[PDB]
């Protein structure tokens, strides 16, 4: 086996991990304070959940992830909340000045004296691991820190640990949940700072979340803990392919491989079904068929795209609950003779289907529903390109007056770098197109 | 004491991996050497009666070090290209030995990469670099690369002004405002021939098309490089290929008339104005350079428009543009060595411009400013251009 | 925890931040022994970003103040709340800089800087974690003029990552006869536009009118321009103070309402207009409030904000009036169709809503906006000092203490190209 260790940064980053660790702990039975009942053993090599957890001698379960912030506010919640018997105090490391949305403050005013911790704090827990497949970062390209510091870490890691995966879940910023006006900025900076730096990498519209939380689940305004809860499904979902003993991407390796088949992209788009509310529980029963092809809706997409206007190179399905390859099938002809699809004849990756034999699991008195099943599509498409093309405008539209430029440039920053980045920028968007030539 | 115990220690102390060290070192090797290179100036001996040929090789390895090692990026490397710039000017202008060398073409590519790369650099240090730079070309260009006298290396000819105007259509507005003033730096006997080609050059960047719009610092290199060239070359009947006669001279005027029209509206705001200041300065040099050799190519009508032009520029709601917009209409008013040709109501104008009110008057101040140029509005000449000058003062936002 | 380091210097300096401390310390319910008397329980959870949590409870100020002249030095150690500010923290000499700002800058005020960098490098010692200093001085003079910028300099160069944050008081032929302010003015400028990132400008020719005409009174002394200016940097610091959603930082304000480096000038105000003595008279509502924020009247400048181009737009409101009648306000103003619509109250405006009133005023506003109007304060300065520098009056003695006409000259350059950029942003394309 092999472990993993998951970093989490930013204010978004450390409020996804706390919820993602909660529904870890009710799925797989963990109590607050760490005890599995069911496990027959005090230490982990046996089992199948040892690859995100660890086991000791006094059969306590402390979760592999290294949470770092720069304000406290968000620390202090955490570490006195539910579970603060749960994560290890030497885990949590906080700092004493916030970047107050910037990125050359998060990389080198405040990444400077908290980057010679992290490395020490992030040894002791690679020192304990007798194989680790990579790291789980988790951030936001929105927050200055949370771009800032992360990409410091990432490329600091990249020479110790270079012969080691590489992923992310960043949230991609909407104008509706907007916290800093230079958020085009700090995204475009570290989009090309860790371009080579992630081997995957999961983007998340806010805008496409807060839709699917008005309107699925039904709520009037979705708060962030709504939102996070909502991403904590699709989460697990992701995860469960290296959690549990299944046969679909068990090693961080395998993503490289069966969904990034270019290294320069790194973006595929997910989608997750279904989206039941607690209300309507028992109201209806959607069987495979339903949910499998509800994937292919916008409005259930985590990001706001057109797939059907482009082309696809990779594509993955996890099947979770209750389904047989019987209905599978019928899902899976269903999708060639009512829906159509083209695919690039250049790409080496193609279709791949898995299933798994665990049941979801929803927290007492959530937001959705314990439903039978669940569908979860990994689809690389350059249709996702779009979300890249308006975040361009705004950047072009700022830098063209050159505002809030000044900031920067005296915090550790050069005048080229916004060249470059923006360079790289219409470099990859040129590239995106050019893969969908016909 | 300082050619043969000081040198060789700044020799030596370019080695150093301070920064701060380096520039020193760069700026002491410079000063010192065209202090020396004044003093043997006068008892007419060479420079290198004071420095040997050891400290002569350091000179050519200097540029090697600093090329091997990369010490060109990060915030360093703006100074040190900085520094690099002006020992080269000081070099070339003491008549070094180095002509013919490996070092000169060294030289040569370290000026073309930073006129390459000036968006890079930051904006609190880059007229610097642009007005140090062309300086250092025009003194390499002026001493290195000449064949015999009056004539220069055909070889070099062919490729520099090749690359510039392959440089000048360049896409970054910053890679053409750095080639613009670098072209029109050169000397004269490197014009020969070649002067149509680079006015051509430099006028198309003078348009406006669709896709340069917010491209202003562009278009005032363009005017900047013209009137240098101009004052340059100077004056020559019968040589339309090596300086400027009666037969270019409309289309010059023509391209420096058509810039002043120029009223853009960018998100900056009204960056329009800078095109215009560079289109007043270029007006003026040139007219009296003509009035030094040839005043009879000065036409009346032409003459009129700048007038008219000049004096609507003269009456904008702006006060830094309107001082120098009076200044250079007082000065182009008050020449007479000689006189100026086609000066619209001259009496009057002199009658209500008089010389004492030139530096006494504060044309930055309105109220120092308002009162002399309404009074204009009395001539028939200077009552369209001028009433449409002052509508805008007399309605914006100030 | 962010703390912030108050500084004065000059005697209009120290007697702006005396008020300006009293006002806020009346504001919180701190009795002027150093005890805690209020009655709200929101007067302490930000306490500590000015006050030092001291033995035995008590909250010992952070105000540095210096002044050559051993005058106000006295008049605040003796004052209503002069035994708050440590003793140690007042750093003075015995003759100043003679209303001349080479004497304050070179000969005479360097000659204190280095007791006052000791002084506010021991009292940031004990702070946990500095956001930025702060320093509230005149421009006319030359221990409020010259002492103000040479601390700006020098405190530059060891602490770069820090908000450099003051409080310029532009003088007027009006309030004071002195001939010698354009330079001092005119320096004092040159210096606080490449080293400051925030400047509040509180003209004193605005307050004298409005002391004139609007309050009627007979013959406006310092304390009425003294109150107003303490009101509206109480007005003004209401964020850095108390809770609210817009929870706005001191780098983070300054990078949302300051997009360039050089231009960095705003206008403050504060309404309603008021006095000393009585107060109570007539309760204003929210829509008055806001018809009354955005007149010139209520502005401590010379400037006319409908005149001009609009930056960037803030308003902090504090009493009972909650973010959601602001915001409701706040969406009728920036739409024609809407009725009593304006046309000088911009959009993208930044808004907030506190609990805590001001004394003696239930309701109450603040305006820190950015207009290009500014450059009014710029040019009137400009003319007078042209006419006093071509026939070079007075310039003996700025020549004898070391300065040149090297420095005039640059700050002339300076201002006429800070008044041309202004003058250039304020004809921009809205859209
Ligand atoms: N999905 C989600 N987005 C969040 C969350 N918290 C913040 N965001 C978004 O992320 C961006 C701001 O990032 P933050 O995490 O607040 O920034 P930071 O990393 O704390 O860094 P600072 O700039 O110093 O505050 C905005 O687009 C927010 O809307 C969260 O819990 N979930
Ligand atoms: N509003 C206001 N302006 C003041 C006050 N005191 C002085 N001024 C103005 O500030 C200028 C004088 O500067 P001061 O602060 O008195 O001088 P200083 O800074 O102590 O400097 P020196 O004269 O060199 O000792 C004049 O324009 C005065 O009108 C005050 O209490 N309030
Ligand atoms: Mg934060
Ligand atoms: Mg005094």
């Amino acid at each position: 086996m092999r472990e993993c260790i998951s970093i989490h940064v930013g204010q978004a980053g450390v409020q996804i991990g706390n919820a993602c660790w909660e529904l870890y702990c009710l799925e797989h039975g963990i109590q607050p304070d760490g005890q599995m009942p069911s496990d027959k053993t005090i230490g982990g090599g046996d089992d199948s959940f040892n690859t995100f957890f660890s086991e000791t001698g006094a059969g306590k379960h402390v979760p592999r992830a290294v949470f770092v912030d720069l304000e406290p506010t968000v620390i202090d919640e955490v570490r006195t909340g539910t579970y603060r018997q749960l994560f290890h105090p030497e885990q949590l490391i906080t700092g004493k000045e916030d970047a107050a949305n910037n990125y050359a403050r998060g990389h080198y005013t405040i990444g400077k004296e908290i980057i010679d911790l992290v490395l020490d704090r992030i040894r002791k827990l690679a020192d304990q691991c007798t194989g680790l497949q990579g790291f789980l970062v988790f951030h936001s390209f929105g927050g200055g820190t949370g771009s800032g510091f992360t990409s410091l870490l990432m490329e600091r890691l990249s020479v110790d640990y270079g012969k080691k995966s590489k992923l992310e879940f960043s949230i991609y910023p909407a104008p509706q949940v907007s916290t800093a006006v230079v958020e085009p900025y700090n995204s475009i900076l570290t989009t090309h700072t860790t371009l080579e730096h992630s081997d995957c990498a999961f983007m998340v519209d806010n805008e496409a979340i807060y839709d699917i939380c008005r309107r699925n689940l039904d709520i009037e305004r979705p708060t962030y803990t709504n939102l996070n809860r909502l991403i904590s499904q699709i989460v697990s979902s992701i995860t469960a392919s290296l959690r549990f003993d299944g046969a679909l991407n068990v090693d961080l390796t395998e993503f490289q491989t069966n969904l990034v088949p270019y290294p320069r992209i790194h973006f595929p788009l997910a989608t997750y079904a279904p989206v039941i509310s607690a209300e309507k529980a028992y109201h209806e029963q959607l069987s495979v068929a339903e949910i499998t092809n509800a994937c292919f809706e916008p409005a259930n997409q985590m990001v706001k795209c057109d797939p059907r206007h482009g082309k696809y190179m990779a594509c993955c399905l996890l099947y979770r609950g209750d389904v047989v390859p019987k209905d599978v099938n019928a899902a899976i002809a269903t999708i060639k003779t009512k829906r159509s699809i083209q695919f690039v004849d250049w790409c080496p990756t193609g279709f791949k289907v898995g299933i798994n034999y665990q049941p979801p699991t929803v927290v007492p008195g959530g937001d959705l529903a314990k439903v039978q099943r669940a569908v979860c599509m990994l689809s690389n498409t350059t249709a996702i390109a779009e979300a890249w093309a308006r975040l361009d405008h705004k950047f072009d539209l700022m830098y063209a007056k050159r505002a809030f430029v000044h900031w920067y440039v005296g915090e550790g920053m050069e005048e080229g770098e916004f060249s470059e980045a923006r360079e790289d920028m219409a470099a990859l968007e040129k590239d995106y197109e050019e893969v969908g030539v016909d | 004491f300082s050619a043969t115990q000081v040198f060789p220690r700044l020799l030596s102390m370019t080695l150093s991996p301070d920064l701060h060290m380096r520039h020193g070192s760069i700026l002491a090797c410079a000063e010192v050497a065209y202090a020396l290179y004044k003093l043997a100036a006068q008892e007419n001996r060479p420079v290198t009666d004071h420095l040997d040929e050891q400290a002569v090789q350091g000179l050519k390895q200097i540029h090697q070090q600093l090329y091997d090692r990369q010490l060109y990026r990060g915030l360093g490397g703006q100074l040190m290209r900085q520094a690099v710039c002006v020992l080269i000017e000081k070099l070339s202008l003491s008549k070094m030995p180095f002509r013919g060398d490996t070092v000169i073409d060294g030289w040569q590519w370290l000026i073309n990469d930073t006129l390459r790369h000036l968006h890079l650099i930051s904006s609190h240090s880059r007229q610097q670099m642009k007005d140090a730079a062309v300086s250092a070309l025009a003194a390499l260009c002026s001493e290195y690369y000449m064949k015999e006298p009056g004539e220069a290396d055909p070889a070099i000819q062919e490729e520099l002004i090749t690359q510039y105007l392959a440089e000048l259509r360049n896409p970054e507005e910053m890679t053409r405002c750095g080639f613009s003033l670098a072209l029109g730096a050169l000397p004269g006997f490197l014009l020969k021939g070649r002067l149509q080609q680079v006015l051509t050059g430099l006028r198309a960047v003078t348009h406006t098309s669709p896709e340069d719009v917010s491209f202003a610092e562009s278009r005032r290199d363009g005017l900047k490089a013209i009137a240098r060239i101009c004052q340059t070359v100077g004056v020559k009947a019968g040589a339309p290929d090596e300086a400027v006669c009666g037969e270019n001279v409309s289309q010059i005027y023509c391209a420096l008339l058509g810039c002043m029209d120029d009223y853009t509206t960018d998100s900056r705001g009204d960056v329009g104005t800078w095109v215009r200041k560079a289109a007043m300065t270029s007006l003026m040099d040139l007219t009296l350079l003509l009035a030094r050799s040839q005043p009879e190519l000065i036409e009346a009508h032409t003459c009129e428009r700048i007038m008219c032009c000049v004096a609507q520029q003269a009456s904008e709601k702006i006060d830094r543009f309107r001082a120098h917009a009076a200044s250079v209409f007082l000065t182009l008013l008050h020449f007479d060595s000689p006189p100026i040709p086609h000066v619209p109501h001259r009496g009057e104008l002199e009658k209500l411009f008089p010389r004492s009110d030139v530096a006494s008057v504060n044309w930055s101040a309105p109220s120092q400013a308002f009162p002399r140029i309404t009074q204009l509005l009395g001539l028939p000449t200077y009552r369209y251009h001028v009433l449409l000058g002052l509508v805008v003062s007399l309605g914006g936002l100030t | 925890m962010r703390e912030i380091v108050h500084i004065q210097a000059g005697q209009c300096g120290n007697q702006i931040g005396a008020k300006f401390w009293e006002v806020i310390s009346d504001e919180h319910g701190i009795d002027p022994t150093g005890t805690y008397h209020g009655d709200s329980d929101l007067q302490l959870d930000r306490i500590s970003v000015y006050y030092n949590e001291a033995t035995g409870g008590k909250y010992v100020p952070r105000a540095i103040l210096v002044d050559l002249e051993p005058g106000t030095m006295d008049s605040v150690r003796s004052g209503p709340f002069g035994q708050i500010f440590r003793p140690d923290n007042f750093v003075f000499g015995q003759s100043g800089a003679g209303n001349n700002w080479a004497k304050g800058h070179y000969t005479e005020g360097a000659e204190l800087v280095d007791s006052v960098l000791d002084v506010v490098r021991k009292e940031a010692e004990s702070c946990d974690c500095l956001q930025g200093f702060q320093l509230t001085h005149s421009l006319g003079g030359g221990t409020g003029s010259g002492m103000g910028t040479l601390l700006i300099s020098k405190i530059r160069e060891e602490y770069p990552d820090r908000i450099m944050n003051t409080f310029s008081v532009v003088p007027s032929p009006k309030v004071s006869d002195t001939v010698v302010e354009p330079y001092n003015a005119t320096l004092s400028v040159h210096q606080l536009v490449e080293n400051t990132d925030e400047t509040y400008c509180i003209d004193n020719e605005a307050l004298y009118d409005i002391c004139f005409r609007t309050l009627k009174l007979t013959t406006p002394t310092y304390g009425d321009l003294n109150h107003l200016v303490s009101a509206t940097m109480s007005g003004v610091t209401t964020c850095l103070r108390f809770p609210g959603q817009l929870n706005a930082d001191l780098r983070k304000l300054a990078v949302n309402m300051v997009p360039f480096p050089r231009l960095h000038f705003f206008m403050p105000g504060f309404a309603p207009l008021t006095s000393r003595g009585s107060q109570q008279y007539r309760a204003l509502t929210v829509p008055e409030l806001t018809q009354q924020v955005f007149d010139a009247k209520n502005m401590m400048a010379a400037c006319d904000p409908r005149h001009g181009r609009y930056l960037t737009v803030a308003a902090v409101f504090r009493g009972r009036m909650s973010m959601k009648e602001v915001d409701e306000q706040m969406l009728n103003v920036q739409n024609k169709n809407s009725s009593y619509f304006v046309e000088w109250i911009p959009n993208n405006v930044k808004t907030a809503v506190c609990d805590i009133p001001p004394r003696g005023l239930k309701m109450a506003v603040t305006f820190i906006g950015n207009s290009t109007a500014i450059q009014e304060l710029f040019k009137r300065i400009s003319e007078q000092f042209t006419a006093m520098f071509r026939r070079k009056a007075f310039l003996h003695w700025y020549t004898g203490e070391g300065m040149d006409e090297m420095e005039f000259t640059e700050a002339e350059s300076n201002m006429n190209d800070l008044v041309s950029e202004y003058q250039q942003y304020q004809d921009a394309t809205a859209e």
